[PDB]
RNA sequence: CUGAUAACUUACAGGACGCUUUGGCUUCAUUGCUUUUCAGGUGAACUGCCGAGUAGGUAG
């Protein structure tokens, strides 16, 4: 019983991650005035490089789906024609069911991330005795990573520049009602919820 | 012995040209280098070969 | 002039700059780095080198040798320009001594110019020379940001005069030699970037590495650390900053070059007036206007020096 | 089973045979040859005209 | 508008039998390839939490 409003980026030359991140920031601004976790991300044109020009907001209700797509940002990028919002059409039966998963394992591979991890492990080694050597914690020599298309997100309450980094993968077309999260989802601590693309 | 075509510009003479060379050096923490060979002296000068 | 077969051999000989992580237990390990590759879904390697958590500081060690290859050419081919160049060197040596170039070369070794970027966002960095041949204590330069800023800060008479002389005698004497073993200590902020030398790879950020105790470590080049010591050339027409000594005064950061053959201040325009510079170095007085500053540049090129032939 | 630099068999033969200081004047020893060529000075001493 | 105008070469077939290329041999004396080299991330993908954990997750 899922509907979709795909917003395509028209202006012919633009960064897609810079828009996708902003779209998820405004989704994240919502779901706090209306404490809900119902709405997905649905990147339909996710290729290996430059995630495609449009993003939908697949959900069940279709009353919140269109509540959040009128929040004076999506509307303000409509008169100046950089967005093209759809008319909330239903998902067909036999679709491709993908899953956009925030990993967060990639954030703790960065040298800062490793340092942060070792510093925490140093703090909660208060199971006291040997002050374990930070000498015996070396980055291996080589890490083969894929694929994770990192989006330029940032914190509101603190002025910190983070980076949610998200992976596409497709199987098992049914679980939950819905589940999702703050920034849309296919991971958060409970679910591997698919998305009908 | 004058100047060339104006293709040798102030910009063109500042382009980095790469060479490939074999580099040999003493590795860090080594005591010293040992160089060994053999030499033999004989009487091949007493009599011509041909 | 330019006798179709003329080469010089370099008089300064630096080595690779080996990095060590020294720990709060004053034990030292070879600094190692991470090499990430993004396995693009159904070549582009990137390297990251930081100071590991809970490390005391970094130790950077290398050696440099000042020798006497600038007195006579390696190959010359011509028993006319050989004696011309040997006369020009010894007339320079007698009239305007090795003090200026010796000081300029030695300052870059004593202020950590050869660290390039690693001194940026650093608290304290000290340099210790072990000179040879030498009878006494190691030459020390403590935190080189506060109390070693200008020439006069170095001329603290404790050792400076004892190590400038021995570079003058290296360039003066036949089979002259001075060997400095340089060790720098870098007190960086927690988890700070180390910036070593990068491999060419003709077409992102592959580092130049060596093996120490069976683990790979970044090295910050050999010819790299020679380019740093030879950044003494600020005699080019007007002046802004010191360039690395070349023939056509090349700036790398912006891809122009000063000392362009049009200006008549490149090495080949100045060299082809050797016969002129012989007579002006005989009579009193040589001006420090363009003539001394050209002799400095000509010598600077001969302390360097490949093939000046056509 | 590892690649190592060599310094050469013929080059070490040239080093041992750098004794020829008998050529017309005399300054430094040459590689003993037929025409006693200097390698640094691209000229040949001991040339048949002499 | 042709040395013009027209034009059915056909039918059948057994190359076979035999064979020893051989002996002999010294390619050698001499040798210097070398000189000089900058690959380049202005800051930027952070701070926590859960977890026995260089495991695996987690908010903003």
């Amino acid at each position: 019983k899922w509907y979709y409003k795909t917003i395509t980026f028209l202006p012919e030359l633009c960064n897609n991650e810079s828009l996708a991140a902003k779209c998820l920031r405004v989704l994240h601004g919502f779901n706090y005035q209306y404490e809900t976790r119902n709405i997905g991300v649905s990147f339909p044109l996710w290729c290996d490089a430059t995630v495609g020009k449009k993003i939908s907001f697949v959900s069940k209700n279709k009353i919140e789906l269109d509540l959040l797509l009128k929040q004076h940002y999506f509307v303000q990028m409509e008169q100046l024609q950089y967005f093209h919002i759809s008319n909330t059409v239903l998902v067909p039966e036999d679709c491709t069911y993908v899953s956009f998963r925030r990993c967060q394992s990639i954030d703790k591979l960065t040298a800062a991330g490793l340092a942060r991890k070792i510093r925490r492990l140093e703090k909660r080694a208060l199971s006291r005795g040997e002050a374990f050597d930070p000498s015996s914690f070396a980055q291996k020599e080589h890490t083969a990573i894929a694929h994770y298309h990192s989006l330029g997100e940032s914190s509101k309450q603190t002025n910190r520049n983070f980076r949610l980094n998200i992976r596409m993968l497709s199987e098992q077309p049914r679980e939950g009602n819905s589940i999702f999260s703050s920034y849309g989802l296919a991971n958060s601590e409970n679910s591997f919820q698919p998305v009908p693309l | 012995s004058g100047q060339p075509i104006k293709s040798a510009t102030a910009e063109a003479l500042a382009q980095g040209n790469p060479h490939q060379v074999d580099f040999c050096h003493v590795p860090y923490g080594a005591s010293h280098i040992e160089c060994s060979f053999s030499v033999s002296f004989s009487s091949e000068l007493r009599q011509p070969y041909k | 002039k330019l006798p179709t077969n003329l080469a010089y051999e370099r008089s300064i000989d630096p080595s690779d700059v080996c990095f060590f992580v020294v720990w709060p237990d004053d034990r030292k390990t070879p600094l190692t780095y991470n090499s990430r590759t993004l396995l693009g879904q159904m070549p582009h390697q990137v390297d990251f080198c930081h100071v590991p958590y809970g490390a005391s500081h970094i130790e950077c060690s290398f050696s440099v040798s000042f020798s006497s290859e600038l007195r006579q050419p390696y190959k010359c081919n011509s028993s006319k320009v050989k004696q011309t160049l040997v006369q020009l060197v010894e007339l320079y040596e007698t009239k305007i001594g090795w003090t200026e170039l010796a000081t300029r070369y030695l300052m870059n070794i004593c202020n950590g110019k050869w660290l390039w970027k690693n001194t940026r966002k650093a608290y304290c960095w000290n340099i210790v020379l072990t000179p040879w041949p030498w009878n006494g204590e190691k030459v020390g330069f403590e935190d080189i940001r506060t109390n070693y800023t200008s020439r006069q800060d170095f001329k603290n008479n404790k050792n400076w005069s004892a190590i400038v002389e021995m570079i003058k005698t290296a360039f003066s004497s036949t089979d002259g030699l001075a060997i400095f073993e340089v060790r720098a200590t870098l007190h960086l902020p927690t988890n700070a970037m180390v910036r070593p030398s990068q491999v060419f790879t003709e077409k992102s950020r592959v580092f130049q590495s060596t093996t120490i105790d069976g683990e790979r470590s970044p090295i910050l080049g050999a010819f790299k650390t020679g380019a740093a010591i030879a950044t003494i050339d600020d005699w080019y027409p007007e002046a802004t900053e010191p360039l690395r000594v070349g023939r056509f005064g090349v700036h790398r950061e912006d891809v122009t070059c000063y000392r362009h053959p049009s200006t008549g201040k490149d090495f080949f325009s100045i060299l082809q007036q050797a016969e002129h510079y012989i007579e002006v170095l005989s009579a009193n007085k040589t001006p420090a206007q363009e003539t001394i500053n050209d002799m400095h540049f000509l010598m600077a090129n001969l302390i360097k020096g490949g093939m000046f032939q056509h």
